């Protein structure tokens, strides 16, 4: 099977076991920007639906299928991979829907739909949209979609920005410094420090901060899942021309994502963005193995380049220089082991944010 | 590994 | 291979690939409670290491290996099966001891020693003891033991305990019951309430807690590592009958764990207990999806079931009852997949 | 009789009965917020009262009549059908108003008047207003009001709005969940969790509150005694449009009651709101067995419809919903068993 | 019918509504004394159950008729005349016994049982023991039992002994105080104020003391169940002669209850006594209209006369005097009007009672 | 009445 080939056995078994937990879709389901949406979504553009044949790609506890049912659907086939397609199959009964819900356990590459389906929904995305591999099983169910067919979401945008945060940037070392001492217990590790550091660098940060440690207008990658094909998601490179808005060290990217639900009534919007409110995907930063030096006006250059791995994740590389200097620093990230870092503070702005005496604001 | 151990992330 | 025959691939794979992170050797060695302990009582018995032949099952980064050699190791073999293999190496070069510190990457059940060792040393403790199955690889070790030979740990104990603490099973209750909601934005999720509480309460709990939210004196299991055999531990069968000290709800059993290095000197314990400073294994709480009520004086029997699985981790089921009324709980748990509630 | 008709036999007993004790009386009576706002209310109104005929329905230990009697009145006739009639007697002989107050044992719905009566006083309020359903008897009495006859009191508004009191609910909840245990000295009780459920929430919760509670402004519904009907009052239909001001669980909605006194010299208020000071009404909550989640500037809509029953309180229907997220509600209640937390 | 007859329906209607709730047998089955009692008894006694044929009176959710099941009975006949008889069958089915307990909804009076029975078990304990009546009902159904049968509980001990309370009774003048006033809101009240005390005076109080203010030894009235008949509880004469060991005013009498269960292996005994743990039926007490001065070692001797009625209660006449000198003193109440008093705190004990020091035991 | 309506008395 198509999905077989492209993943590792041991990799499908843990991806799969995680789904198969009611806590797990509880945590979804509880991301009220995220469930939210997909109703609006969905029951704003009813007439994608009323009597429509649709299909639910990895549909968990089956909730994106209940909402399609709210708006009118005919017949809906949910098809999922892990053990949630019993409670699926069970909300389906005790909600009295066994005439319109179908739940068809297993992947969506490997089962059969008795018919073609005029609408496809799903809620593919990773963090970084890309992670878990999920949206080339929401383009490969495009062949069970008639010619003229939509999908929701509709398209999908990757946003790119440089970040300063010399606080993220030291932690690394501040931590891979437990490898430097003489004699700890009376051993010499500081042979492992870089080691240490090495490990560090490859993970990607997920967590939220303030968007004024951006330092320039953020680049846009695309993907319309109309158009797109399997293959094209295989290796995704993300070229990148960011003009500073701002000058200081630059120390990575940070990456979000938004999706579009363009319905025949109107188009949803679902994001991720720092500038909205939190989701649980939050937001993902990848740091440079050194700082890039940038002034205001400069242009920083360079490529995100994700290759596609078998353990339905990406290997991160990523390559920028200053134009004006040469100065060039690139990484080489696992998306799939990334560093959890929020901790539900609100992030701090960077320094020198106060253009203003804050003294002569306080009382307002 | 994180991400075997945790596809999506939780949300407080 | 033993070990292939017992465990899962995919269960293997990301469990050696855990080990591999440099990240999760630091945690382990900056418990200082933990990487002390290990040390005095090393160095502390030194005749059972002095010109001794050594095997380290599970090295890591080697941190044992070097106290084995300070106490005057001739010869010590650091068997490591993730890639940390590589790491202790260069840590044995850069320290100067490649005379007599060899590291054999592998599976001890899968490896090959030029010979019998006088003593065996590892940290093979999970969560809670048992978690990850490690020690029966430290059992299997032996092996290669001479039969004069030494094992440390020597003993580990692990006690269990009936707790009372409502803030804990309600906080899991109430995640639970999530799932008792009629109207989910629309949609009836009731029917799956019983499901969620069963998957709720599967997961034991690891944090800490004070002595405090004890009813009774503990129960106490031991392992006899110079003795027990690989087997023994595929099935632990702990009978169990507390005097309650208390009156009030019982919500479940609180489990630790010590272990004794019985050397030639001294003996030294390295204690997990409530009332000890905090390491990294810290305690281990399995819920009653139902608490029970018992009297001071009450007698709370019953027998926790431990049965091993392929996934390096064991399937617990826990059947206790108030005698004095016949209220009994029933309750199955997955030592593989607890929730970290320390915040 | 009217009364007859709409009440069953054994509530009428318990309930006279209750009244006859005279340590009931004393617990209205010493109800200082109630019993002063009466007597102001009529004695700042004086001339609705001088040299007027007054009927006082359910006039208990008299107190109101020697009110109306303080303010002037000719002849009040005080209707009331518990023994406190007798004790009512006493009253007016030692206070030497037998000229003036004429105390008329039995129920306003069956007793004759000599006379019709240019205005009528009565304290007919139970909690949540409605409870006891003595509000139709004292529309009953207009009967005897003269075509452009006055009533104190003159309106009464019912106030309700949402509320989030996790505390609340889960103390409800805990009870009833003692019908999950399946192993009670070894018998599994949980077949009737939901039975137990279905039981505790539907026992209005009497107690008071902090107005921070509420999570959006309340809705009103006016009864207007001068206009209504008693038939008006066996179906109350309260349609609600709440527009959120707080996100949160909305664990049902609270309930509380303004009346008016409306005299030619002054209009008189009584409330029972949760800013004012505590009367023996309380206020009331109904919850939800599942709370609703709610976001700030989302609506909650549904409808409240209380239905007069045979044992003189409602069946309290209330439907709610989030408009944004379709989550709906569902819940009926028994007025007449409410559970005092206080 | 037996119980229509000595029965008013207003009365009936509340009492068999309360008990149709299920808060109100929670409240029973939470009071662990009750009902662990009750348990312990029949377990114990097993060879009582084993392989016999029992009737439940007034069954109530059924938790009497689990416990025989327990035991080994082979049919259990549960009578409920509540709506309780309902989630009792709910109860049954679920605990798959459907087989071994037969519920039947209805009174005890009217219903019909298919065969007689080896022993009838039930609580129709009242506070005071007497209240409700319901120990005429479990007499009533001995028309089923087999004439060797047994009875659990077996037999009834009423406990009665002389108190003081100098609060108690001053209270009854407090609260009766409230009407002696010239200007209540401009109004006087002072003529209602004796009829205020007597509606006092008609309570019974329901409540916990010490034991301390107890001034004699208890006289005990027995009923046992097994010879005595319905007719026997309609007028209920305890003559009493205490001999005082403490010199004081009494002001009324103190009662309490217990029950033994007679079993072939054991006696079990279920005490509501002042010194024993406190029960849902807490004790009793009544006052009289004046205090008694007596010494110690005079003797208090008098009547108290309980006198059913139609309300499924007793009026109460008591009636007693101090040999030595002749002071009399009475009282008429209504018991099932009593005043539930219990707040919460412990008891105090009367003043007076130290013998030693209490700044010499401070450090005991 | 109290004990027509409790006539069983509360117990914490
Ligand atoms: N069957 C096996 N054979 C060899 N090593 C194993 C093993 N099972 C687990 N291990 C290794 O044993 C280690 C246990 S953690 C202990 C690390 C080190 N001894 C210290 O005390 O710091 C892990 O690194 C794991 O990779
Ligand atoms: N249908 C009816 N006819 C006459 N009196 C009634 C009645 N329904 C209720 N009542 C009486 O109305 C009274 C209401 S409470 C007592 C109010 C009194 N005015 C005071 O302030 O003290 C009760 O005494 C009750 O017995
Ligand atoms: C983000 C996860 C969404 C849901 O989709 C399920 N899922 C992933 N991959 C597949 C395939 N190939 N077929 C069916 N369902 C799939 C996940 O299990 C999750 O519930
Ligand atoms: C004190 C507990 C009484 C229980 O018995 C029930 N009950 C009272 N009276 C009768 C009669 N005559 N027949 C059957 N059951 C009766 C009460 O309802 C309560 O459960």
């Amino acid at each position: 099977s198509v999905f077989s080939e492209r993943t590792e056995e041991s990799s499908a078994v843990q991806y799969f076991q995680f789904y198969g937990y009611l806590s797990q879709q509880q945590n979804m389901m509880q991301d009220y920007v995220r469930t939210g949406t997909y109703q609006r979504a969905i029951l704003q553009n009813h007439t994608d639906f009323k009597d429509k044949i649709v299909l639910d790609v990895g549909c968990g506890s089956g909730i994106l299928s209940f909402f399609a049912a709210q708006a009118g659907a005919r017949k809906i086939y949910a098809v999922e991979a892990s053990t949630m397609a019993q409670h699926a199959e069970v909300l389906v009964k005790s909600n009295n829907l066994t005439d319109r819900i179908v739940v068809i356990p297993g992947k969506v590459e490997e089962v059969s739909l008795p018919e073609q389906v005029d609408i496809i929904i799903s809620e593919p995305m990773g963090y970084m949209l890309f992670n878990e591999r999920m949206l080339e099983s929401y383009l490969h169910a495009k062949k069970y979609l008639k010619p003229s067919g939509n999908m929701f979401p509709t398209i999908g945008d990757v946003h790119l920005a440089p970040f300063t945060d010399e606080q993220l940037y030291m932690e690394q070392f501040t931590k891979a410094n437990f490898w430097y001492q003489p004699s700890f217990h009376g051993v010499d590790l500081s042979a492992l420090r870089g080691a240490a550091v090495d490990e560090y660098f490859r993970q990607p940060v997920v967590d939220t901060f303030d968007i004024r440690i951006l330092m320039a207008k953020s680049v846009k990658y695309t993907v319309n899942f109309l158009e797109a094909k399997e293959g094209d998601l295989h290796r995704i490179e993300i070229p990148f021309k960011f003009h500073m808005l701002h000058s200081g060290l630059v120390h990575g990217l940070a990456f979000w994502f938004d999706v579009a639900f363009i319905g025949s009534i109107m188009t949803v919007w679902l994001s991720t963005a720092p500038t909205e409110p939190l989701t649980h995907w939050y937001q993902v930063r990848c740091l440079f193995q050194s700082p890039l030096f940038a002034k205001a006006g400069d242009t920083l250059s360079g490529t995100c380049l994700l290759i596609a791995n078998k353990r339905q994740s990406y290997d991160i590389s990523i390559v920028a220089q200053v134009d004006q200097t040469g100065s060039k620093s690139s990484n080489l990230l696992d998306l799939k082991n990334p560093f959890f870092r929020y901790t539900g503070t609100t992030p701090s702005p960077p320094p020198g944010s106060h253009y203003t005496s804050p003294s002569e604001n306080m009382w307002n | 590994s994180t991400g075997g151990k945790a596809p999506r992330k939780q949300l407080a």
